[PDB]
Order: structure tokens, then C-alpha cells, then sequence
């Protein structure tokens, strides 16, 4: 992005963690995703579960 | 740490910036008062001028 | 910014003068002048050196830097009085430093320097150049500054750039000096370095020093020959960098604010004839500013702009325009309130013009001609149908019909417009 | 430009439709001229 229009403009990200609760994620593929599209028709559980 | 060089590096960005944005502002302001000093001193020219060609 | 990092060098680098204290090699006699008035953050110690007269400041530490000779001690010895010289809250101001028995410490010194420029040399020198505007004195010579060199070699390598534009546009607050750079060459430097495509924030510089300029009327006079509006334009339309349109809004402001003689004010028309700034307005009046300067030049553009429009809309120079053989794209050819309130002025004496353009689209098949008198014959036809009748009854239908086979399909395309204008009710 | 371009579209076909309109008028005075 910088390169796309040079100004030198760090775009600083700081890291933190506080009360929030995250998103929820786990890496699926072509072989795999209407399993997990099964499993997440009931829902999806808890944050690293 | 690379965090407080970041901290850092933030903290230069913001300040140059908003001194530079606060001096451009004011040199801006400077110039319109030096234009106000010349409308005034033509107004005055004139308002002298005026007398002077009457009592010559 | 690597004159800041000239300046962190050398302000962390007390001098050892206290060891030169009555040393004649280094300030025998300004090192108690440096002593006392150790704290420039002291009103007593400006008021002591209101006290001496003058006798030492801007008096002999001008040729205190003749004094000192080797390089890597000259920049110390030079920054350790410039910071005085520089920042300058009110220990100077007006010309306090004023040494008036000898004219070699009242200005013209200078010469020596302007030489080898690299180690802030030249740099140190405009920054004494820039000794006029906020202080007691008068540029004695300009021409000994005017052709130099210290403002032609900065036109291509680059802080020191900035630097040297910083002090030339302080410099240029005085009509008296501008009105004799204007009639001389300085405007050539600008466009060099305007044509020479270079950062935003240097032509955010030279946008400035050209507002600063259009202050004096004189100075727009003379500019006037020169495209400077339709450029600004340009830029504002290919650079949006906040500060950039906002000095570029500020030039068109006095452009539109002083106009001695309208007559010579052609640039009303050619402002928006060459770049419609009116869109760009209307996308920025949709735009919301905390800044009431922005917004107020942006109110006072529509308003000109559009008086100026409002020119634009007339019918005999319109008609002179069609006389002349050359129909330019006056921007009336598309006005409703011209098709609608005069529509009745193009039937001339037994429909006159409308017989001359005919005849000029018989003469001359140059697509533009072509395109403006048929179009401008569509929008008239439009509203008369008894004008329709009459046009039928010239023969120019036929003549249009003819004009669908020329050889730009644009020329058929407007041939075509035409006619199915006439098709109504045919 | 391109919604400028779809305006002359638009302008199109109004135009053929109204074109369309006279044809049929026109052949409908013409069907009546057949006639001694």
C-alpha cells in the first residue's frame, strides 16, 4: 500500500488484548469444508474449543 | 524494542505534522495582515492626499 | 529533513570557547558577549545586549566568522551564534542589531559567502538573505542576490531546496523588491521549476509564492501573459494534498478578487474554458470543512464563476462568432436559457444567421463547424416548427442528408441528430 | 461519460420508437393512397 502511493506512512499496528472476545477460524480445503459446513449448521462453539 | 521505536516513530509523525499544519496557518494569517497594513496605509494615502492638493 | 540532522549534529556539541575566552585566535573580546547572554531564555540579557549598542551584535561576530577558517569547526562555531541569529523570538526583531558605523556588518558581507556549496555554506547565507520582511532593514542591492547562483544551483539534485524556497518566499512579502523580480527573470525560475514535475510539498511552494505574488496587481498584470491559471487548475485536478488546493484556491481568490481592467481579464472565460474548476467546487462544496477559509474561497468561486457563466450567455458576440468562420465551442451552443429565452434571436432578418450558417455547412465540412451549426440548428428547431417548414424550404435538409455520408462517423452522428429533430411530425 | 452514453441510448430509443410510430402512420396513408 505504501508503494502503491509513496508517503512514507508507517501505518502503525500495536498489539493489545483486553475483555474482547474474538472471531472463531479453523482452516478448511476442498477436501474437507462441507464437513466442517455440517458441523457449523448446528452453530459454532466457544473461542479455541 | 521495535513497539517503543514504533511509539516513537508515531510521536515524530504527529508532532512534525501538526507544526508544520500550525505554522502554515500562521504564515497564512501573516500574510493576510500584511495586506491589511497596505488596503489601510492606501485608505490613509488617500485621506492625506486629499487635504494636500487642497492647501497646495 | 537533513538539515535537522545537520542541526541535531551540531546542537549536541557545546563549544569550547570558555578556553578561547580572551584567546584572540577565537573571540577574544565576544566570548564575554557569549558569557553573559548564556541564557537567550533571559529578557535581562537581550536587554544587556540593547545595552552595548550594538557594539558586538551582527557587528563582530560577523567576521567572527572570518575569523574561524577550518571546516569541521567552522559549522560549530557558526551554529553555536546562528541559533541566536535563527530562532530570534525578540532578541533581534526589528534590526536590534543594528552596527551602524560600518557597512561591511550592516548587509553587504554576504559576498564571501555563496561558495562551495555542501557543508552549509550557502545555506547559512540564505538564511541571512532572508533578513528583510519581520525586521528593521532594507534590502540594499537586489541584483547582487537577484542573478546568484544560490538560487539557480537548487533547481535540480534536496531539503536544502525546501530550505531555499522557505526563505525566498519570506523573502517575497515586499511588492517594492517583487514588483523589479517579477520584471526580472524570476518568473522564468519558477517555471523551470513548475515544468520540472517534482514533489507536492515544493509545488505547494511555488502555488504560494505565485498567491503571494497575485497580492499586487501590477504582478498579475505582467503574469497575465502567462497560462499560470489554467496550470493551477491542472494540478489541482491531478494533486489532492489538502494544502495544495487550498493555496491553489487562494490564488484563484486573488485572481478574482483584484481585476483592474476587466477587459484585459479575458482569463474570466479562460479559467473555466481551459479547466472547469465548477464540477471539482460542487464535489468540494459537497465535501464539509471545519475550515471556514476553504469553504469561503470554494462560496466565492461559484459565485464568480458563475457571474462569469452568466457572461458567457449573449447572442450578438455569440453571432460574431458564427460570423467569423471559425465556430469555437463557446459553451452558449448547450445553454437552455439560451434555447429557451433567445431561441427567437437566431431567425434573424428573413432567418439570416441560420441562412449564413447554412452556407458555411455547404462551404466548409470541418467536423466542428459542421457539429456546432447543426447542433445549434436541432436545438432552435426544436422549439419553432414553422422554423422546421422554413429549413425544409432552404434545401439545408437535403444538404444535412448529404452530410451523413461524411467521412468522420462523428459528422454522420451529428447529421443524424439533426435529422431526427426534423422527423417530428415528418 | 459511460451514463452519458447510456443517455444516448436512452435518447435511441425513444427516437426508434417514435420512428416506429410514423412508419406505421405513414404506411397506414400510403395503404389509403392504393385506391383510384
Amino acid at each position: 500500500g505504501t508503494e502503491h502511493s509513496g508517503s512514507t506512512v508507517p501505518s502503525i499496528l500495536n498489539r493489545m488484548q483486553t475483555n474482547q472476545t474474538p472471531p472463531t477460524y479453523n482452516k478448511t480445503n476442498k477436501f474437507t469444508h462441507g464437513f466442517q459446513n455440517i458441523v457449523d449448521a448446528y452453530g459454532i462453539g466457544t473461542y479455541r474449543e | 524494542a521495535l513497539s517503543d521505536a514504533d511509539v516513537q516513530k508515531q510521536i515524530k509523525h504527529m508532532m512534525a505534522f501538526i507544526e508544520q499544519e500550525a505554522n502554515e496557518k500562521a504564515e497564512e494569517i501573516d500574510a493576510k495582515a500584511e495586506e491589511e497594513f497596505n488596503i489601510e496605509k492606501g485608505r490613509l494615502v488617500q485621506t492625506q492626499r486629499l487635504k494636500i492638493m487642497e492647501y497646495y | 529533513n537533513i538539515i535537522a540532522a545537520k542541526a541535531a549534529e551540531v546542537r549536541a556539541n557545546k563549544v569550547n570557547w570558555q578556553s578561547y575566552l580572551q584567546g584572540q585566535m577565537i573571540s577574544a573580546e565576544d566570548c564575554e558577549f557569549i558569557q553573559r547572554f548564556e541564557m537567550k531564555r533571559s529578557s535581562e540579557d537581550k536587554q544587556e545586549m540593547l545595552q552595548t549598542e550594538g557594539s558586538q551584535c551582527a557587528k563582530t561576530f560577523i567576521n567572527l566568522m572570518t575569523h574561524i577558517s577550518k571546516e569541521q569547526t567552522v559549522q560549530y562555531i557558526l551554529t553555536m551564534v546562528d541559533d541566536m541569529l535563527q530562532e530570534n523570538h525578540q532578541r533581534v526583531s526589528i534590526f536590534f542589531d543594528y552596527a551602524k558605523r560600518s557597512k561591511s556588518t550592516a548587509w553587504p558581507y554576504f559576498l564571501p559567502m555563496l561558495n562551495r556549496q555542501d557543508p552549509f555554506t550557502v545555506h547559512m547565507a540564505a538564511r541571512i538573505i532572508a533578513k528583510l520582511a519581520a525586521w528593521g532593514k532594507e534590502l540594499m542591492e537586489g541584483s547582487d542576490l537577484n542573478y546568484y547562483f544560490n538560487w539557480i544551483k537548487t533547481q535540480l539534485s534536496s531539503q536544502y531546496v525546501q530550505c531555499v524556497a522557505g526563505c525566498l518566499q519570506l523573502m517575497l512579502r515586499v511588492n517594492e523588491y517583487r514588483f523589479a523580480w517579477v520584471e526580472a527573470d524570476g518568473v522564468n525560475c519558477i517555471m523551470g521549476v513548475l515544468s520540472n514535475k517534482c514533489g507536492f510539498q515544493l509545488q505547494y511552494q511555488m502555488i504560494f509564492s505565485i498567491w503571494l505574488l497575485a497580492f499586487s496587481p501590477q504582478m498579475c498584470e505582467h503574469l497575465r501573459r502567462y497560462n499560470i491559471i489554467p496550470v493551477l487548475s491542472d494540478i489541482l485536478q491531478e494533486s489532492v494534498k489538502e494544502k495544495v488546493t487550498r493555496i491553489i484556491l487562494a490564488a484563484f481568490r486573488n485572481f478574482l478578487e483584484k481585476s483592474t481592467e476587466r477587459e484585459t481579464r479575458q482569463e474570466y472565460a479562460l479559467a473555466m474554458i481551459q479547466c472547469k474548476v465548477l464540477k471539482q467546487l460542487e464535489n468540494l462544496e459537497q465535501q464539509k470543512y471545519d475550515d471556514e477559509d476553504i469553504s469561503e474561497d470554494i462560496k466565492f468561486l461559484l459565485e464568480k464563476l458563475g457571474e462569469s457563466v452568466q457572461d458567457l450567455s449573449s447572442f450578438d458576440e455569440y453571432s460574431s462568432e458564427l460570423k467569423s468562420g471559425r465556430l469555437e465551442w463557446s459553451p452558449v451552443h448547450k445553454s437552455e436559457k439560451f434555447w429557451r429565452e433567445n431561441a427567437v434571436r437566431l431567425n434573424e432578418k428573413n432567418y439570416e444567421l441560420l441562412k449564413i450558417l447554412t452556407k458555411l455547412l455547404e462551404v466548409s465540412d470541418d467536423p466542428q463547424v459542421l457539429a456546432v451549426a447543426a447542433h445549434d440548428v436541432g436545438e432552435y428547431v426544436r422549439h419553432y416548427p414553422r422554423g422546421k417548414r422554413v429549413i425544409e424550404q432552404l434545401g439545408g435538409k437535403q444538404l444535412v442528408m448529404n452530410h451523413m455520408h461524411h467521412e468522420d462517423q462523428q459528422v454522420r452522428y451529428n447529421a443524424l441528430l439533426a435529422v431526427q429533430k426534423l422527423m417530428v411530425h415528418n | 461519460n459511460f451514463e452519458k452514453i447510456e443517455n444516448e441510448l436512452k435518447e435511441i430509443n425513444t427516437n426508434q420508437e417514435a420512428l416506429k410510430r410514423n412508419f406505421l402512420e405513414l404506411t397506414e396513408l400510403k395503404f389509403i393512397l392504393r385506391k383510384t
